[PDB]
């Protein structure tokens, strides 16, 4: 747990600086983003983990399928964001194994 | 004008002249990112920036040390420095300066429009807005949320009631996202710039056409570009094409058939300025992109036009200047506080 | 399926994990996740944290290490599985395992 938890860590910091750098191209895209909130593409699917006598539950990963908004406008970084998108993808589905 | 320019020009652009040309020969230039490339702490970036038109920006505000604070304090001088100059000008140079007002103005209508659909205050937005679009005018917080009262009262306040009314109509809006909207905004924002410089000839269309032409082809490309992956229609895609680029009499046709990255690359072959910044855009792991390449032609073409000094492209291209140079000290601040320095030096400098 | 992953995190954070994917407005029309910004008081977070808590249609929620701290004795008066929470690092407080409720929970393991 303290190894994945390190893994984390470094992906976190990974996403991080990814962000520092769409601040560059794009601009002041935080608001327009958190504006834009209407559905989610990713979910919880709980399962069950029959470890031992005792089940304790456990969770997967889902892509639902709506698929990532398009923000094209902001000054057109459009890469970026989308290498940005990769980043957080991977943590998230390491964040749901963690949990 | 009539080849015999510089008649009487002068007699309204001294002290503006003055100011813009001093506050240019205090730009920084890569001998301060020599010293502003080794600080690894934002404390040595502020004692380097001392020496610049950035004075004490840090000192006696924010003692521990931060980078959105920056961002900040350099967008607030900076803006209100070009207050200043603006307000210091005459109705031609008004007139320019109320355009680049508008390049602002159009992202702010967008923050501030649809907050109907969510059922917010829009005194709420009013912090998050940048202050180039204040929109200074009555009725406009607090309208009831209703969008037919937003439509209204924008079209009563902002001067943007120019382009709005032949550019949108609340019915059309409702159903486009506003991804479309904000675009079609500001391709009806660069036709009527592009248009109204080359109204008056001289060496400001000669200088700034350009650099709108190269805007409007870099749009056209990338619009194609980044819409591979979405199901966006052609449709839009030409809606959102300027008319005043190198490829209005045609070629607009061949974006909407270069469906693979690679047809888009051999339509822009067929213009070789452009052909050389696609073949500059790598996509690799330690080269630069083709967004990249883009903006070090656009920082090239407002060099091209600092060349040149009876034009109104000083009163544009610098304030671009100073947008970089304030984004190239957020950047070095980013690289102090993440600690990525394999990328210190991965920015476009300005001179 | 049906629980959904929320967020209590920072601008930046927050922007980050919409950009992956995770937000939604439910029936009621507001937020699964709450922004931090440098005004505000551990008691109304507090209170929104316990929003959090007794609604059932999360599961799983993702705090920052130093935000976690900030509601540190509200954060560990919790003990339920089903309501996992789980601390993240942030860009000026990278992870810490000697600041975390679980961690403490597994007492003289190190």
């Amino acid at each position: 747990i303290i190894e994945t938890k390190m893994l984390m860590g470094e992906v976190m910091r990974e996403a991080a600086f990814s962000l520092a750098e769409a601040k560059f191209t794009a601009g002041d895209f935080s608001t327009t983003v958190i504006q834009n909130v209407n559905k989610a593409q990713v979910k919880i699917r709980a399962k069950k983990d029959n470890v031992a006598g005792v089940t304790l539950p456990v969770f997967e990963h889902y892509h639902e399928g709506t698929d990532s908004y398009e923000l094209t406008g902001l000054a057109r970084g459009g890469e970026q964001l989308a290498k940005l998108k990769r980043n957080y993808a991977k943590a998230v589905e390491l964040l749901v194994e963690l949990a | 004008m009539s080849f015999f320019p510089e008649l009487y020009f002068n007699v309204d652009n001294g002290y503006l002249e003055g100011l813009v040309r001093g506050l240019k020969a205090g730009v920084l230039s890569q001998a301060d990112y020599l010293n502003l490339v080794q600080c690894e702490t934002l404390e040595d970036l502020k004692l380097h920036l001392q020496s610049t038109d950035y004075g004490n920006f840090l000192a006696n505000e924010a003692s521990p040390l931060t980078v959105s604070v920056i961002d900040d304090k350099l967008k607030e001088k900076m803006v209100v420095e070009f207050r200043h100059m603006r307000n210091h000008a005459y109705e031609p140079l008004a007139s320019f300066l109320d355009f680049i007002t508008y390049s602002y103005m159009i992202d702010n209508v967008i923050l501030l429009i649809t907050g109907t659909l969510h059922q917010r205050s829009i005194a709420e937005l009013v912090p998050k807005c940048h202050p180039l679009g204040s929109f200074e005018q009555m009725e406009a917080v607090n309208i009831a949320q209703t969008p037919a009262e937003l439509y209204n009262a924008i079209l009563v306040d902002t001067p943007l009631a120019a382009f709005f009314q032949d550019c949108i109509s609340e019915q059309d809006l409702d159903e486009m996202n506003i991804e479309i909207i904000r675009n079609t905004l500001y391709k009806a924002y660069l036709e009527s710039f592009y248009k109204f410089c080359t109204l008056l000839g001289g060496t400001t269309a000669d200088a700034m056409c350009p650099i709108l032409e190269f805007e409007a082809d870099r749009r056209a490309f990338i619009i194609t570009i980044n819409s591979f992956g979405t199901e966006l229609s052609k449709e839009d895609r030409a809606k959102l094409f300027p008319h005043c680029g190198r490829l209005y009499p045609e070629g607009l046709a061949q974006l909407a058939r270069a469906d693979d990255y690679e047809q888009v690359k051999n339509v822009a072959d067929y213009y070789p300025e452009y052909k050389l910044l696609f073949e500059g855009a790598g996509s690799n792991p330690g080269d630069k992109t083709l967004e990249d390449r883009f903006f070090e032609h656009e920082v090239k073409l407002n060099k091209l036009a600092f060349l040149n000094q009876f034009h109104f492209g000083v009163f544009y291209a610098f304030v671009k200047l100073k947008e970089q140079e304030c984004r190239n000290i957020v950047w070095i601040a980013e690289c102090i506080a993440q600690r990525h320095r394999a990328k210190i030096d991965n920015y476009i400098p300005i001179f | 399926r049906g629980k959904l992953i929320a967020v209590i995190g920072d601008e930046d954070t927050v922007t980050g994990f919409l950009l992956g994917g995770i937000g939604e407005l439910n029936k009621n029309r507001h937020p699964n996740f709450l922004v931090v910004e440098k005004d505000t008081t551990i008691n109304e977070i507090e209170d929104t944290f316990r929003q959090f808590l007794n609604r059932d249609d999360i599961g799983i929620i993702l705090i920052n290490q130093y935000i976690a701290e900030m509601v540190r004795h509200a954060l560990d008066a919790h003990q339920r599985s089903i309501p996992a929470v789980l601390e993240i690092p942030s860009k000026e407080h990278p992870y810490d395992a000697a600041k975390d409720s679980i961690l403490r929970r597994a007492k003289g393991m190190f």
